[PDB]
């Protein structure tokens, strides 16, 4: 399996300074969408910085999601794939780290105006 | 119209076999989804099927014991149930969904909110026991 | 692509090349990032238009109706089908939906993200 | 770290060059802004450059009046301010943000709420006649 909101897949990105390659990715769709759609919307996650520089952006410590390096998740970098391009799960965030990502996508969309 | 027959009262382990028919137009390009609703409970895609013959979707609590298959040449959409539990009770309605279509994905038309063109009158499936 | 991109504002993107359900090609497209990134980010976020069906069959779905906004069709907003597009991608500015559109875009949004919380 | 100056006071039409020098690390492996902060307003990007000197913002407000420019034999940044006007009074502040870079824009790093990892202390531009 099941696709979950939160999970961390491995999925084939390319092609695509939008965010290209074989990395890995968290599920953001509703969990009605994950289980009836053919596709699924995820956010983008990237190695080379390790901070959250704009409240956009939420880190991901390596030592607590089995991960390669410190990573951050890109709240701004969100694209929907088709569900063949999933590989591997890696983890899935907490409801606690979720929540940061609800609230960088709240901002990221602009969903915050009143 | 589209109009539902095959429903009555069965033991648990029976089985039965639900029709789904249109009259006036062909179901040939449809997408064809089977819904069931029980008493004081919410509404669930049980089984659907795309335009096209290649993706079908069953519900978790339906795989193995369920099986939607459309016959064209009757204009008929059938809903197998074999292994009847008394929690398959409730009324199923079929819905039919006129081209154009958005996906290719039987799954998506089974989702609980779809808004389809037509559907039918239900049939009541009781199984007691 | 623009010079001024604004929340709202329906572009002609492309979004060549996609694979499976995905929605690609030179599209209608609809700015769905907050304002401050489509000034300064080099990425806007857009969702999808389609006009394949015109009638919206979903919660995720916003209907555009072409006797309002100068569309071809009937067309139908997919917020399902986002993605984050290079700023080059957005070649003409077609229109903007009004405000109260938008309120049923951020709905649809807020649905389609699961952000019910 | 990162020591600015060149502030002061002018009448409206002159000019002004604030510098960023910095100590300790290299500003030409860095994106470079320039922000200022007038009283009671929003901080605002006015020129940034990624670490690649080809990627450069400049705000609409200062577009042709100011310059941004790298001198990396001296380490420091300039910010060249022409035509000023009363307009521009404010707090201005370099920041230097270290490498790696997630994007190469200019325009990425003067949004306002960017978190650079080093800025400098900040100088006064007033601009005002009798």
């Amino acid at each position: 399996d099941p696709i979950r909101r939160g999970d961390v897949y491995l999925a084939d990105l390319s092609p695509v300074s939008e965010q290209g390659g074989v990395r890995p990715v968290v599920i953001i769709q509703n969990d009605t969408g994950n289980k009836y759609s053919p596709t699924v919307i995820v956010a983008a996650i990237t190695g080379r910085i390790n901070k959250a520089k704009i409240p956009t952006h939420v880190e991901i410590e390596k030592k607590k999601y089995k991960l390669d390096k410190d990573s951050v998740i890109l709240l701004e970098q969100i694209r929907t794939l088709d569900k063949k391009r999933l590989k591997e799960k890696l983890t899935y965030l907490s409801d606690d780290k979720m929540k940061e990502v609800d609230n960088a996508l709240m901002i990221s969309l602009g969903l915050n105006a009143v | 119209q589209l109009q539902e027959s095959g429903g009555g009262l069965v033991q648990p382990g029976g089985s039965l076999r639900l029709s789904c028919a249109a009259s006036g137009f062909t179901l040939d390009y449809y997408a064809i989804g089977w819904f069931r609703q029980a008493p004081g409970k919410e509404r669930e895609g049980v089984s659907c099927i795309s335009s096209s013959d290649g993706s079908t979707y069953y519900a978790d609590s339906v795989k193995g014991r369920f099986t939607i298959s459309r016959d064209n040449a009757k204009n008929t959409v059938y809903l197998e149930m074999n292994s009847l539990k008394p929690e398959d009770t409730a009324v199923y309605y079929c819905a039919a969904e006129a081209p154009p279509l958005l996906y290719d994905s039987g799954s998506y038309y089974c989702q609980p909110l779809y808004q389809y063109d037509y559907w039918g009158q239900g049939t009541q499936v009781t199984v007691s026991s």
